[PDB]
């Protein structure tokens, strides 16, 4: 049934599943009209389709043109979202298929069962889990390729880097909601954190700096220190 | 007017008979009900008084043959049986009469609530949900299953109501899933109306036999069933009028039917408060609106 801290483990064992997000898929501006009124502008948004255990992030980028003449967006979003999903697993052979698709908001269920009905045998699954995918937005990269595009396009890219050389899945999972969950709570001071110094760089082909072990425990304390900061910053603690 | 014999009443018993209900003392001089309309089908059910477990009742038809009850002290119920012998039968009926030990069936004249109940309830249309083919009238109780229960074990003995899940690809067209999700009228005029039952009155007669089978014997897979056939009229966009209106008649008489101390078994407060409130036809029932609202506003 639904994902939390009893089965924490099952998310790195070797039956194939599927993290997917949904909270960036409709993104609007508010602002006011000439006459005063209140409209909205949607901007470029992306799926966010994770297998926490090798990394492989599934960036389905959602173009504005997909809402055009379109009524009750928010709605409609749930049901493209689904029906991107149930397309990336036609497209994946068989072996490759997730076992299990975890959605991280419970709204997404019926969406996804109703594209899925042709997979009875894939589990979806809501989590108790609060998972900062929503700050997916919040790295650079990522950032970039979905403002960028003209027209729907589906990236590739691994959001662990090359931790899993050094780490298991777990500590890169851990890692990654710590960065997220920071980026999330004070995006500048996160960035500047993972930023301060310049000798560590950014691979072309890697979303997060080349840190060493020690420079992760760091970085990692730093970010820590970020969320009880904020934490304390919120309720004056 | 019709009558069904009993041979004898050796346990005590609740006997019903449609709408009506009367108490029967162990081995009392009673000898069955007469006076029953032509023209409906009728349910003849059971309660005994020392295991009010087991509902228990038999569907027919007067037209159909002619019916009588029988106690069987083996299997321990009350049995329904066909007299083939006709002179036999109506010799035993007039003298029954003549000795006046029957009920006569308690209809008032202005009274129209069993036609009302029954209306597109056919006798052939409930030997093909209740499957026992060397008998004209068919038996029901509290605990049959029903088919879709049964996926979700005896099939002989189960309720073969049309299947009907909304999360089916039955009920969901490749390339249509949120038009048909959230608006069921394909499911509804294409698969069902058209494909399965033909037309709205066998439609109808299958609500009706639900909700009667739900209400009689405390059917849990017929409350299912009954709420299920709602709802998919009430989720679809386009329904012809003279359903909607037919089933606002048809809703308004089974609330006005129902045993107020039974509404919270009996009614599923999520289905009626989608219904009556936020599906597409929720100004489309004024009847059956008012009574709810009237009769069991805590539900909503
Ligand atoms: C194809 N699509 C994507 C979002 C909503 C729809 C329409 C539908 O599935 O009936």
């Amino acid at each position: 049934g639904a994902m939390n801290s009893s089965n924490y483990a099952e998310l790195f064992n070797n039956d194939i599943k599927l993290f997917v997000d949904d909270t960036n898929v409709y993104r609007v501006t508010v602002h006011k009209t000439f006459e005063g009124n209140v409209a909205t502008k949607a901007i470029n948004g992306c799926i966010f389709t994770l297998n926490p255990k090798t990394g492989h992030l599934f960036l389905k980028i959602i173009h504005t043109s997909v809402w055009a003449g379109q009524k009750r967006l928010s709605q409609l979003a749930k049901w493209k979202t689904a029906e991107e999903v149930s397309a990336l697993v036609r497209s994946l052979p068989k072996e490759e298929q997730p076992k299990q698709i975890i959605v991280t908001r419970k709204a997404m269920l019926d969406p996804l069962e109703v594209h899925m009905l042709d997979f009875p045998n894939i589990a979806i699954r809501p989590t108790e889990l609060r998972l900062p995918f929503s700050a997916a937005m919040s790295i650079d990269k990522l950032s970039d390729v979905v403002m960028k595009a003209t027209e729907p396009q589906m990236v590739l890219f691994n959001i662990y880097d090359d931790w899993l050389d050094r780490i298991s899945s777990y500590t890169a999972f851990s890692r990654l909601t710590l960065l997220l969950r920071a980026l999330k709570t004070n995006e500048e001071s996160a960035k500047m954190i993972l930023l301060s110094d310049p000798t560590i760089t950014i691979k072309s082909y890697h979303l997060w700096p080349s840190f060493t072990d020690e420079q992760w425990i760091t970085i990692e304390s730093q970010m820590r220190d970020l969320i009880l900061t904020e934490y304390g910053r919120k309720y004056n603690v | 007017m019709n009558t069904v014999p009993f041979t004898s009443a050796p346990i005590e018993v609740t006997i019903g008979i449609d709408q009506y209900s009367f108490n029967v003392k162990e081995n009392q001089p009673f000898h069955g009900i007469k006076d029953i309309p032509i023209g409906h089908v009728h349910v003849i059910h059971f309660q005994h008084a020392d295991n009010s477990s087991m509902r228990y009742g038999y569907w027919f038809d007067c037209r159909m043959g002619n019916f009588y009850i029988q106690y069987d002290p083996k299997d321990g119920l009350y049995k329904m049986m066909e007299e083939r012998d006709g002179a036999k039968f109506e010799n035993i009926v007039h003298n029954f009469k003549e000795r006046q030990m029957m009920v006569s069936y308690p209809k008032i004249d202005e009274d129209d609530t069993w036609y009302n109940l029954t209306e597109f309830v056919q006798m052939d249309k409930i030997r093909k949900i209740v499957r026992k083919d060397e008998n004209q009238f068919s038996y029901v109780d509290s605990s049959m299953t029903t088919v879709q229960e049964n996926e979700l074990s005896d099939p002989a003995h189960s309720l073969n109501y049309t299947v009907i899940n909304f999360k089916s690809r039955e009920a969901i067209r490749p390339g249509h899933e949120m038009e048909d999700f959230l608006d069921k009228s394909y499911y509804l005029n294409t698969v069902m109306l058209q494909g399965i039952f033909k037309n709205s009155s066998n439609y109808f007669g299958e609500l009706q036999f639900a909700f009667l089978n739900a209400m009689f014997f405390g059917n849990y897979g017929s409350s299912l069933q009954w709420h299920a056939m709602i709802e998919l009229i009430c989720s679809s966009a386009t329904v012809p009028k003279h359903m909607l209106d037919k089933l606002d008649e048809i809703l308004y008489y089974q609330i006005k039917t129902l045993p107020e101390q039974y509404s919270d078994i009996l009614l599923n407060e999520r289905v009626w408060n989608i219904c009556l409130y936020s599906s597409f036809q929720k100004n489309s029932l004024h009847n059956t609106e008012k009574i709810m609202e009237n009769k069991y506003p805590e539900l909503l």
